[PDB]
């Protein structure tokens, strides 16, 4: 008659010391954890109600702001702290976003500035220091491109030439700039895009697919010799430097304000178009855009590809800024405040977390990417749960109680009536198509990725 | 396997990921520190049910032998025992006036309320701290000190009273037919349900599912849910009325005991009775299911236990005695009979192996080796739980409460798709082809 | 329970274990103390009568005012409810 | 990229490793600035690598009177032979975080591959080291700072005032 009963022994489960934490023995039998699906639902439902509670996107602004309005923002891709903004007054300023003050302010041009880019030069005579100085390059209305040195307080290794190394004079009014990361190279946007050497006062090669004005540029990050060039004649012409030649053309329905190459994939480029939509292509096949992004109500003025390579952040002539992933085709998040108007320029951070945003109102407002990600470095207990929420929020993303909560944002009232108009307008145009669909026999249905292309070369 | 190069790298990822965590669940099978208590006959002459409590309390450990109790409280009426769901705090109610919220292992006493109204049953609602008796007319809500917190105007008869802990949802069903669920976090009564069947004779929750099972004078054990005002499914368990019911912790198995000297073993997953104990000599007033799967029965002065009654074979059919020592016939596991008592309820202690029996003179705990589960999960329910570890877990369950609308018959169907909307995803092509049919 | 934090707060804007809308402000306890009355059900044994006064007051307000029943009938009642002394004045 | 840092004490020097850099656009925030009073958060930044204590109190005064000049002592030169992995002089330097701008050139004079950073980024970490104090050192410091400040406080003062006991 062998008898054994349950013995807890009281010494394992309650510690001997006072300072020792209680041990916490676990049994993973599903019979003792009964509500599998219901709990992790309402953990995700608390996860969205918390992430709509910790929706604190705004983090400050950089200094006291400009005077006429930020039309151009460049980023040192080397240095994480810094950027440069140029107002429409002609004044460029170089920022330390950590201190949120100016390094130095420069009365650069008598006209508008049109674009900034930054690249440390590689002179044939000497080397300008990467570490002790940083270098801004500007692009003006008044036929003018000017180099700028900056005294920088980063490295304490040392202890002249505070500004304006040399000026590059041209023939036509300059529209935009971008530099090429290999061997001291930058092209300008104007009536003629023409490539520049840093050491040469006059341009090396004049490039044009046609004799038309060209309004903005950006080099790609990898396969560096490939250039992309916009056009006010509602066009895009890509360039290749190693053939010293333009390479192909695509003509959209409305003009393209700015583009941006992705850094990570390096053969896809997103563009910002003046019809209230933004488009994303492949360089190989400009017959089909890879996505459209139908979220805005007015013209997008600038897009920037995240260095993550997932997200694309855009700013419009509507007083609002959208963030969308490459996948979903729609903005996951809209940013707006009353104190910004008509954002002309927007650039994603280089550590991929904080979104900078130039405006017409003259301030440089900088935001966060996700509204919940914090500057805190988090402990191992908080990190796992904050990971555990953002994974559990994904498989329960489609529950209609969640998707009601995970989506909706307070957009301002002047924007929300415009989307109400397009819902009236597209449902009218779908009626204007479906009636003509029933008359004619076999009408080709051009897909929405394709309808924004007139033709190519 | 559908033709998709993008999805099959994702979908075969998930199916292989599902295989990795499930086989790693049995990795923690080794990490179980303790194993369930057992009983052996060791002979052919020695029967497993002849062993009395005076033979158990000698051969078993000193700590558990002191954890068997003889609370003899002879002057007030026949007591109703509810332990909390962690094994610690016992709650008892006299039929005349005791309500004692004892701590049980140690000898402390939280609250002792003498109520001159009659009292039928009580449970702890959300901790050891807040309990809820079923008075003469009005279910009250008490505190750990003996304070009243609420006189519930509603719940106007309460014979059978139960809580279910993932919804914060106190449930009553009295001698009025109605079935009321009181969400005790907000205080807002969720759902009042007309049972239509008369005075509720027996009620016990389903732990896996949070549906509940009433029992009527028809003999129709009725499954309920706060969303639908009809019973989810009716089950003619036994003839006559239903004295008590109990439901296995897995949710698979049910045991009813009608007043027709009968006893049923139901399978709640497929609604088919396994086998029916007929003509037990005096009708079982109470049953309870253990955590390991051990059955209990109360003829009124008797307490009878069976092992492996809840399985599906015909050999699992519980019987009072084997002719000739037949192994296919299932003898009772452990029996005990009181002297001159009539028991009222009986509940196992959750995380030890005793069963708390409430009889007319007082309280015993009978020591049963195979009863309780030996290794709990300390995130869920701590037997060993300090003040700070409790009141942080009191808030954690409140932020993670479940809505009453979540109570369905399958727990897994809260994430699924509507059965009306189609299985296949719709194309924009296929939605426009429906207009051709229109 | 815990003096729950600020992010705990907004999810539990409505939960409270001590004070319910069903419980109605604990008015029944609050006047059981001021007058020290023994058993609990004594309040709602009066508050059923004290409600039944108003239900007879209401339907006697729904009769037209120049009715010699109605003019007779509440003054018949205020004679009794003042003799018993539950109300201060008869006017 | 603040990889190593160096905090000086009356009980020798210390060379720490930065495990994670705090995010540098967001450094005026309430969040990252309230992490540095919290030792649970500050530990994820900093690991101790080295601690070479001063050989005596008289050597401490010679070394504490050498920091205030801006120069590099014998031991401060000698500790950096161990801990710093040797990098190139022109491309991809090694970063050390120095409390002083003035000490900066005198390290690179001795160690040409080491770039010394004193940002408000880097000085935030060194100020974090003062606050959590002896808990970072994991008990390698024999004796305490709290006695060591007092004598080295008077001895540094008595040197610069320069009064003899006669």
């Amino acid at each position: 008659m062998k008898i054994k009963t349950i013995k807890r022994s009281a010494d394992d489960y309650v510690p001997v010391k006072s300072t020792q934490e209680s041990q916490m023995p676990r049994n993973l039998n599903p019979e003792l954890h009964p509500f599998e699906r219901a709990r992790e639902y309402t953990k995700a439902l608390n996860a969205t109600k918390l992430e709509r509670m910790f929706a604190k996107p705004f983090v400050g602004q950089l200094g006291y702001g400009h005077r006429d309005g930020v039309y151009a923002i460049a980023k040192n891709y080397g240095s994480l702290n810094k950027l440069a903004t140029g107002s429409a007054d002609g004044v460029i300023k170089y920022w330390n976003m950590s201190t949120r003050e100016e390094f130095v302010s420069f009365k650069a041009h008598y006209g508008l500035v049109t674009g900034l880019c930054v690249t440390q030069p590689r002179f044939h005579d000497k080397k300008p220091d990467l570490k002790s100085q940083n270098f801004m390059l500007s692009c003006s209305d008044d036929k003018t491109v000017k180099l700028w040195s900056i005294n920088v307080d980063d490295y304490s290794n040392k202890n002249n030439e505070e500004g304006l190394i040399r000026t590059f004079d041209g023939e036509s009014a300059f529209q935009g700039i971008d530099s090429h990361r290999e061997n001291s190279t930058f092209a300008t946007g104007g009536a003629k895009i023409h490539l520049w050497d840093v050491n040469r006062l006059k341009p090396v090669s004049d490039l044009s697919w046609g004799a038309d004005n060209i309004t903005s540029l950006k080099f790609n990050q990898n396969e560096t010799d490939i250039l992309a060039s916009t056009g006010s004649d509602n066009s895009i012409v890509l360039y290749d430097l190693r053939t010293n030649s333009p390479t192909q053309k695509i003509v959209q329905t409305m003009r393209t304000n700015a583009i941006c190459w992705n850094p990570m994939e390096a053969f896809n480029f997103v563009t910002a178009n003046e019809d209230h939509n933004a488009y994303y292509y492949d360089m190989r096949n400009l017959s089909r855009s890879l996505n459209v992004f139908k979220d805005h109500v007015s013209a997008v003025m600038d897009v920037d590809f995240s260095p993550t390579g997932d997200e694309i952040v855009t700013g419009s002539y509507d007083k609002s800024i959208r963030i969308y992933k490459t996948n979903h085709g729609h903005s996951r998040e809209i940013y707006h405040t009353k104190r910004m108007q008509h954002v002309f320029q927007v650039k994603y951070s280089m550590d991929s977390k904080y979104i900078i945003s130039g405006s017409d109102d003259g301030n440089v407002r900088l935001w966060r990417s996700k509204a919940w990600e914090r500057s805190n470095v988090k402990t191992t207990r908080e990190k796992n749960k904050l990971e555990y929420d953002e994974k559990l929020k994904e498989r329960f993303r489609h529950m209609p109680e969640i998707k009601r909560i995970s989506r909706h944002r307070h957009v301002p009232q002047v924007i929300k009536k415009a989307q109400e108009i397009k819902n009236i307008e597209l449902s009218s145009i779908k009626r204007r198509e479906a009636n003509e669909r029933r008359t004619r026999k076999d009408m080709p249905y051009i897909s929405e990725r394709k309808k924004q292309i007139v033709g190519t070369v | 396997q559908t033709k998709d190069k993008k999805l099959r790298a994702g979908l075969k990822k998930i199916d292989e990921q599902y295989k990795k965590a499930v086989s790693s669940a049995a990795a923690t099978d080794y990490l179980l520190p303790e194993s369930n208590g057992y009983l052996e006959p060791e002979n052919e002459l020695e029967k497993t049910f002849k062993v009395q409590q005076s033979e158990i309390k000698s051969s078993v450990d000193v700590s558990t032998a002191n954890k068997a109790l003889d609370l003899s409280l002879k002057e007030f009426g026949p007591y109703h025992i509810k332990y909390a769901k962690n094994g610690t705090h016992l709650l008892i109610t006299g039929r005349k006036g005791h309500v004692a919220s004892m701590d049980w292992r140690k000898g402390q006493l939280r609250a002792e309320l003498f109520l001159n109204e009659t009292c039928h049953s009580a449970t702890y609602l959300q901790n050891e701290q807040y309990f809820a008796v079923a008075q003469k007319k009005y279910t009250f809500i008490y505190d750990h000190e003996g304070t009243e917190l609420h006189r519930l105007k509603q719940h106007i008869e309460a014979r059978h009273l139960d809580f279910l802990p993932y919804h914060y949802l106190l449930v009553t069903a009295g001698e009025t037919g109605w079935l009321k669920y009181h969400d005790v976090s907000t205080g807002q009564l969720v759902s009042e349900l007309r049972t239509k069947a008369g005075p509720t004779m027996a009620m016990a929750q389903n732990p896996w599912n949070a549906v509940m099972h009433l029992g009527h004078s028809n003999g129709t054990v009725s499954l309920w849910s706060p969303s639908m005002p009809e019973p989810l499914v009716k089950l003619l368990s036994a003839r006559g009325p239903v004295n008590s019911i109990a439901i296995d912790r897995s949710g698979y198995y049910m045991a009813t005991t009608g007043a027709d000297r009968s006893m049923k073993i139901w399978d709640i997953r497929n609604f088919k009775q396994l086998h029916s104990v007929e003509s037990l000599p005096t009708p079982g007033t109470n049953v309870s299911i253990s955590d390991t799967g051990l059955l209990a029965l109360s003829r009124g002065p008797h307490v009878t236990l069976w092992k492996d009654a809840l399985k599906l074979s015909g050999d699992s059919k519980p019987c009072f005695g084997s002719m000739g020592g037949n192994p296919h016939r299932n003898t009772p596991y452990m029996s005990h009979l009181f002297a001159g008592n009539k028991v009222e309820n009986l509940g196992f202690v959750p995380f030890e192996d005793l069963l708390g029996v409430g009889h007319q003179t007082g309280i015993t705990n009978l020591i049963v080796p195979g009863a309780g589960e030996a290794n709990y999960d300390a995130l869920e329910l701590n037997p060993f739980e300090t003040k700070k570890q409790r009141q942080e877990q009191e808030v954690r369950t409140l932020l993670n409460k479940l809505p009453a609308d979540t109570i369905t018959l399958d727990p897994n169907s809260i994430g699924s798709v509507d059965k009306r909307s189609s299985t296949i995803r719709l194309n924009a092509k296929d939605l426009a082809q429906t207009t051709m049919d229109a | 329970v815990r003096k729950l934090k600020h992010h705990e707060q907004k999810l539990l804007k409505k939960v409270d274990f001590l004070e319910w809308k069903q419980d109605q402000g604990h008015r029944d306890t609050q006047v059981m103390r001021t007058y020290h009355i023994q058993n609990r059900e004594d309040y709602h044994k009066y508050n059923r009568i004290c409600g039944d006064i108003r239900r007879l007051a209401n339907k006697l307000s729904l009769l037209p005012p120049t009715d010699p029943f109605r003019r007779k009938h509440e003054q018949l009642l205020l004679d009794k409810l003042y003799a018993m002394g539950v109300l201060t004045t008869k006017s | 990229p603040i990889e190593y840092l160096l905090f000086e004490e009356p009980t020798g020097y210390a060379v720490f490793k930065v495990k994670l850099q705090q995010d540098d656009i967001g450094s005026r925030l309430k969040e990252v600035q309230e992490q540095i009073n919290d030792f649970g958060a500050f530990t994820k930044l900093i690991e101790l690598v080295s601690f070479a204590p001063f050989k005596g109190a008289a050597e401490a005064l010679e070394n504490a009177n050498d920091i205030s000049e801006g120069l590099v002592s014998e031991s401060l030169k000698a500790i950096l032979d161990l801990n710093l992995p040797k990098a190139s002089s022109k491309k991809k330097n090694i970063t050390l975080a120095i409390s002083d701008k003035n000490l900066g050139p005198s390290i690179k004079e001795e160690f040409p591959y080491v770039d010394c950073i004193s940002n408000e980024l880097a000085q935030d970490l060194i100020r974090g080291v003062r606050l959590h104090g002896e808990k970072l050192f994991k008990g390698l410091q024999s004796g305490d700072l709290e006695r060591a400040q007092l004598g080295l406080g008077h001895a540094y003062s008595r040197a610069k005032v320069k009064f003899s006991v006669q």
